[PDB]
């Protein structure tokens, strides 16, 4: 398994939940890792990303609240200030820009983790 | 005609096909059973992105080739 | 696609480039715009020189990247 | 006997090659004719990454094949 996420879980409106990514072999060197989720009836999300260099984006939804970082065999995701609609199975992977501008290509993913946000 | 599509870690599925079947025909088969929507499907094939219009016959796609699905999301 | 070309300490040039392009095709374009011959240009993305015959996507060069040009 | 080998934005170059040849060998090929050190080279061909020790044949990589080249990226 290249891609294993956790730190998912239960947790209120307004907390805070970092998840993880272990990432095996030589994953990273695609050059980028994102995050993306899956809400219930919906379709998969880009949340996060960050590349090779060091440099970072993000969904607008998330922009402020989420942080995205790496360190040498795991990518994070940093969740402040939770929401309801954040609710959804996380997922990493890693990837490579394609033919087209502002499109991902992720050739792995992981089984994904479940976070869910209460009230 | 049947081809295999697969992503680089996961299990290989196998499709029935023609090969004048569209791009756009192999990603709605594959929906079904993998559940990604066909516009975040890219399907590989000789170092090439597959284009919807196109046919399998277009890419030279054979019996038994064997398609690499990756996923496509808007980021960036 | 827009990117961004920055040496150090010069001006920030944008560049209209495809992410299929190639590194020279980018050189040209830095000829274009700014009339620095291709061969006194050298490109650096994420501390590594990039080489003439890969493509941005080859670097997984995104959208508003900056190149850093060295001379 | 002749294959391609190919980014996934890239055009494609050819490598004369046998099956008995190794995907070492293979990438030194590469290395030969683009320059890329055979370490930051990643290929795929089935929708597998191609494993070092493993022949052309080993994988069913015919004449005329198209292997998928990624590069390996590192900051700095
Ligand atoms: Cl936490
Ligand atoms: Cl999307
Ligand atoms: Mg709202
Ligand atoms: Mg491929
Ligand atoms: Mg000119
Ligand atoms: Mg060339
Ligand atoms: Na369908």
């Amino acid at each position: 398994v290249q891609l294993q996420e956790s730190g998912g879980g239960l947790v209120q409106a307004g907390g805070s939940l970092r998840l993880s990514c272990a990432a095996s072999g030589s994953i990273f060197d695609l050059g980028r890792m994102g995050w993306y989720r899956q809400a219930p009836g919906k379709e998969r999300e880009f949340v996060a990303g960050i590349d090779y260099g060091g440099n970072t984006n993000y969904a607008d939804s998330v922009k402020g609240r989420f942080t995205i970082s790496r360190d040498n065999d795991t990518v994070y995701l940093q969740m402040n200030s939770l929401k309801p609609e954040d609710t959804a199975v996380y997922y990493c992977a890693a990837g490579i820009v394609g033919d087209v501008v502002g499109w991902i290509y992720y050739l792995y993913w992981g089984q994904g983790t479940q976070v869910t946000v209460s009230s | 005609m049947q081809i295999f599509v697969k992503t680089l870690t996961g299990k290989t599925i196998t499709l029935e096909v023609e090969p004048s079947d569209t791009i756009e025909n192999v990603k709605a088969k594959i929906q079904d059973k993998e559940g990604i929507p066909p516009d975040q499907q890219r399907l590989i094939f000789a170092g090439r992105q597959l284009e919807d219009g196109r046919t399998l016959s277009d890419y030279n796609i054979q019996r038994e080739s064997t398609l690499h699905l990756v996923l496509r999301l808007r980021g960036g």
